[PDB]
DNA sequence: CCCTGGAGAATCCCGGTGCCGAGGCCGCTCAATTGGTCGTAGACAGCTCTAGCACCGCTTAAACGCACGTACGCGC
């Protein structure tokens, strides 16, 4: 698995810019947001790993992804 | 197995409030996760301040500060005045 | 044995406060666990529900809709001053952001 | 005939009012997936990942990514613009703690 | 106590922004800077003053401040 | 109730403000007062409880947290300064700043 | 009964094993506490602590002074990006902030 | 008088392993203190936590593992996950 | 209008005091250490079965790219 960093396409980034309430969308801005989701994910998935890996586990449930969010002070409800 | 939820207590509530309108999988499930993580926060404030004045109990006074605490402005009042009114309505 | 009657039902409540006891028993956060605090804390999530239910239902019916969606949910946690700094650090999901817009973004 | 041409703003407008009041995911499910497996590829090369475990973290990356970018439109209009740019993204992480 | 928000002088501003680094301080962020001020001590000694009553106590010590600082994320060393 | 009622330096702006702030960000001492702070802390104490003291300490803890926070707050404010082009801070830069940090 | 040998010489350790055992058993925590838990977080305690005195040492060395001043540990703590991140949000008191100046403030 | 819990000397002889050289004025041991406080609290919570989001009574070096590799970043983590093993090695040695 | 030489003032290195907080020492006592003893949570073996991994049709809304110009980013 490579290159799935561009999965993110162009516009599913107008739309996440378009729902808070963006006027105007630079070109280079997608790399940028593309470099920040990045970071964010490899810091909840990494932490979903940690969690995983002390429950015994080998496949990643969602309540170790809602565990590992609310550690950090993002608690997501629903899951 | 058996789960632990709170799905029928947050119905009645909405029944009590509001009997014309219903709920969903979704809306209940964000409202359970919502009042588990509200009963985790004001248990945890409460377990510390035990835990601070070398308190060996939680007291209802212990639910009281982590409302004030955690609950800001006329929302923590209202929530101790109706914590308050079940205690006396309990005794 | 006498007749089993709840202490919800005695405190005039709808949540379980043996439910509360229980997890607060097993949730290993204090020695004793007195007896007007599971009431204390039913009490203030019973509150707190009901605020939360009846500002969805308001919205709801601000669109029009009479089952409580978790958009319904979002907007009546976001429209509340008190709700959104006690929810400041919250995720909700299927629930989107308030539908506002800058003054200077009107053309 | 000559087309309508729609002003720079207008089309703009309809997608924030659109996306404002819809739920819906805007990142598509799969490719978000496939970056979340190679992402925990670097941690761990024998793991699984539940579905709902890739729709948690689809619907908190896409609430943490609209909300920096409110605050970067924010910071924008602070800053005499409209448009957003990748320094305003780095102010609003500088800011919030996580740059 | 009465007129106590103006015991922040202009100067201890202009220093407090001189240790941030501002380059040029506006004659306008004084109050703005006054307000935040009251606000966020507004949350901290009522926090405090919640902690103080619900040990019994008449005067509120350090480590009630600190545990009023820790609970909202702005942990302090030292006290 | 009853009464009727040869030439100077000249030091431009700017480098002496640098100068400063070469001066206090290596410095260690409290730039607030003591006595004004601790002032309007039991002024802010006494519109939700009367009859409240604060000892030396924690008026110390306190007056240390106020200006870490307001110093942070400052860097913000200065680094969305200069992320609008600019050299000085309005009060607008701050009110963003909260709004970003979510207080 | 034998020689009352401490738990800290006998894991190569400086930091009390049996104070964090006993934090841990009174703090509410768990109902158990396992054998090597106090030893794996006395180690990382004796890990941090060396690690933070050692970038203080350093700093302080910098700045030619014996004695570690609160200055010495807020350098230390803010200078490490280890040490930033891991105490983004904590404040430290008589300490200050990084003597920085952006590249556009110089004339 | 009554004895208070604290690791001023501990921080002290830590000090006087890695720098042999070097003192430590009080407010300086009290804010070692006070970070090694919140530091302990923090994993123990997150031990705690851990023991309880698997249904587990005990908290064994596992969990301050989760906990310190949750917590501490990076190369930091890494350090002190293979401090605590040496120190886990040696204890039952 | 720009480059270079001379001097006013905030800042930096250094000699001398000493002093008051830091380092080392005396007990000793209360928390740390040793041994046994069980209830019991936890490590391990076998079943399974319900949800996830891989590939396939297909079709269709989602996405890359090119042509044009006017709101806006940037220089003055």
């Amino acid at each position: 698995l490579r290159d799935n960093i561009q999965g993110i396409t162009k516009p599913a980034i107008r739309r996440l810019a378009r729902r808070g309430g963006v006027k105007r969308i630079s070109g280079l801005i997608y790399e940028e947001t593309r470099g920040v989701l990045k970071v964010f994910l490899e810091n909840v998935i990494r932490d979903a790993v940690t969690y995983t890996e002390h429950a015994k586990r080998k496949t990643v449930t969602a309540m170790d992804v809602v565990y590992a969010l609310k550690r950090q002070g993002r608690t997501l409800y629903g899951f | 197995t058996r789960k632990e939820s709170y799905a029928i207590y947050v119905y009645k509530v909405l029944k009590q409030v509001h009997p014309d309108t219903g709920i969903s999988s979704k809306a209940m499930s964000i409202m359970n996760s919502f009042v588990n993580d509200v009963f985790e926060r004001i248990a945890g404030e409460a377990s510390r301040l035990a835990h601070y004045n070398k308190r060996s109990t939680i007291t209802s006074r212990e639910i009281q500060t982590a409302v004030r605490l955690l609950l800001p402005g006329e929302l923590a009042k209202h929530a101790v005045s109706e914590g308050t009114k079940a205690v006396t309505k309990y005794t | 044995r006498a007749k089993a009657k709840t202490r919800s039902s005695r405190a005039g409540l709808q949540f379980p406060v043996g439910r509360v006891h229980r997890l607060l028993r097993k949730g290993n956060y204090a020695e004793r666990v007195g007896a007007g605090a599971p009431v204390y804390l039913a009490a203030v999530l019973e509150y707190l529900t009901a605020e939360i239910l009846e500002l969805a239902g308001n919205a709801a019916r601000d669109n029009k809709k009479t089952r409580i969606i978790p958009r319904h949910l979002q907007l009546a946690v976001r429209n509340d001053e008190e709700l959104n700094k006690l929810l400041g650090r919250v995720t909700i999901a299927q629930g989107g952001v308030l539908p506002n817009i800058q003054s200077v973004l009107l053309p | 005939k000559k087309p309508h041409r729609y002003r720079p703003g207008t089309v703009a407008l309809r997608e924030i009012r659109r996306y404002q009041k819809s739920t819906e995911l805007l990142i598509r499910k799969l490719p978000f997936q496939r970056l979340v497996r190679e992402i925990a590829q670097d941690f761990k090369t024998d793991l699984r990942f539940q579905s709902s475990a890739v729709m948690a973290l689809q619907e908190a990356s896409e609430a943490y990514l609209v909300a920096l970018f409110e605050d970067t439109n924010l910071a924008a209009i602070h800053a005499k613009r409209v448009t957003i740019m990748p320094k305003d993204i780095q102010l609003a992480r500088r800011i919030r703690g996580e740059r």
